């Protein structure tokens, strides 16, 4: 449990939680949506310390592109940027406003598509965002350095 | 520049001014005619993040004026459109020629 | 003492201010009391005139009174003085606290047509 870092609790379209608030966390509907996730489809995805987090993440990001429908807007053309920009932050090739703008990009998906692949497609990086962001300024900086 | 000292001399006297200070011809002082490549700086509204344009839309701020009467839709101090212009003071630094 | 020159060319210097504000401004309060009670015109006026008045008539210092009239120099409080007496004057043959003679068409002052 030292060694754990990050839960996913239901299935991908939730959002993560770190091992802090995975500590005293209940299995309910109510109980997730106060620690700011959902109970999807009661898929507990654990991630521990070696875990690349960015990148699963971004896996997660690309599955959704390969599986959005393309009928709407928001979802087809925002979910596909927010894969190209995980990408990006994966190899550490942004700058920190980029999260920031990354966090707006999915603010502007969820809610504004016809189904729910949106929303599922936008918490994820919402939670990344929420929890993991010194460990993206961290990759940044680090890309920064070695090469420059 | 090139004038000789006696002529320099003649222009000072005759003109009451020390011209040689002052030369109305530009030799050397002015900058090269190639400069450096610029690098222009961005405005306040070039970032990505909390940047909506409805939240800077200066264009849709105006209203239409707003009527105080109207013939068809409408004890107190005597007012006036501003309050008095203050006077002038005049100039510490050169108040007569 | 006495102003020397008044700054404005074509205004003469007033030698004696107080006399000459004083009767300019009992003449516009009396053309005053012609009006009709209800005249908006005539309480504006008469209050303007009655507090210059008492400004002047508290006053007897050239230099204060300028500060304390707020109207540039004492010669053009005199002068505005003369032009709003002409002016009660005119507006007392005018008559304007009428109601308004004809309201105009329904898209006179409408703006953007
Ligand atoms: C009496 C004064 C006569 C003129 C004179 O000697 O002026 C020189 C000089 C003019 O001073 P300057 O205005 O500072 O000269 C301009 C530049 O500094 C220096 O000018 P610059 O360097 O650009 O070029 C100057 C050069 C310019 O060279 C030429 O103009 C050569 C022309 C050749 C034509 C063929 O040489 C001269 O001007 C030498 C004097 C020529 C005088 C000619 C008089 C006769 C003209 C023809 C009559 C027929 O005179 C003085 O400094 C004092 C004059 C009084 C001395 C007593
Ligand atoms: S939100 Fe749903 S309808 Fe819109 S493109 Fe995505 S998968 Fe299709």
């Amino acid at each position: 449990w030292d060694n754990l870092l990050a839960v996913i609790p239901g299935g991908s379209s939730t959002p993560l939680i770190p091992k802090s608030v995975c500590e005293t966390v209940l299995m309910d509907f109510d109980a997730l949506v106060q620690a700011q996730t959902g109970l999807g489809t009661a898929a507990v995805i654990v991630m521990d310390r070696s875990t690349d987090i960015v990148k699963a993440i971004a896996r997660l990001i690309e599955f959704y592109k390969h599986e959005s429908c393309g009928q709407c807007t928001p979802c087809r053309e925002g979910v596909d940027w927010m894969n190209k920009v995980m990408a990006r932050f994966v190899k550490g090739d942004a700058r920190p406003a980029e999260i920031d703008s990354l966090w707006e990009i999915s603010k502007q998906i969820e809610g504004h598509t016809i189904c729910a692949l949106g929303d599922g497609a936008a918490w994820p990086v919402q939670g990344l965002i929420r929890h993991f962001r010194p460990e993206l300024e961290d990759r940044m900086q680090r890309f920064a350095q070695q090469h420059r | 520049a090139s004038a000789t000292r006696v002529i320099q001399k003649l222009r000072n006297w005759a003109s009451g001014q020390d011209l040689q200070a002052k030369l109305q011809l530009r030799y050397q002082e002015i900058a090269k005619r190639t400069q450096p490549p610029p690098k222009l700086p961005v405005g306040p509204s070039h970032k990505l993040s909390n940047n909506y344009y409805c939240t800077r839309d200066g264009r849709r701020e105006v209203v239409p004026p707003s009527i105080i009467m109207s013939s068809q839709k409408a004890e107190k101090k005597a007012v006036t459109p501003a309050p008095p212009m203050k006077r002038w003071e005049l100039s510490k630094d050169q108040p007569y020629l | 003492l006495l102003k020397k020159t008044t700054g404005l060319v074509g205004l003469a210097v007033c030698d004696t201010p107080h006399e000459r504000l004083t009767i300019l401004y009992t003449k516009t309060l009396d053309i005053l009391k012609h009006f009709p009670k209800h005249a908006a015109y005539r309480k504006y006026t008469e209050q303007i005139t009655n507090e210059k008045l008492d400004m002047v008539k508290a006053e007897p210092d050239v230099k204060k009174l300028e500060a304390l009239l707020q109207g540039g120099e004492v010669e053009e409080v005199i002068l505005q003085a003369e032009k709003e007496l002409s002016l009660a004057r005119k507006m007392l043959k005018w008559k304007p606290w009428e109601p308004l003679v004809e309201e105009p068409p329904a898209n006179q002052w409408k703006w953007p047509i």
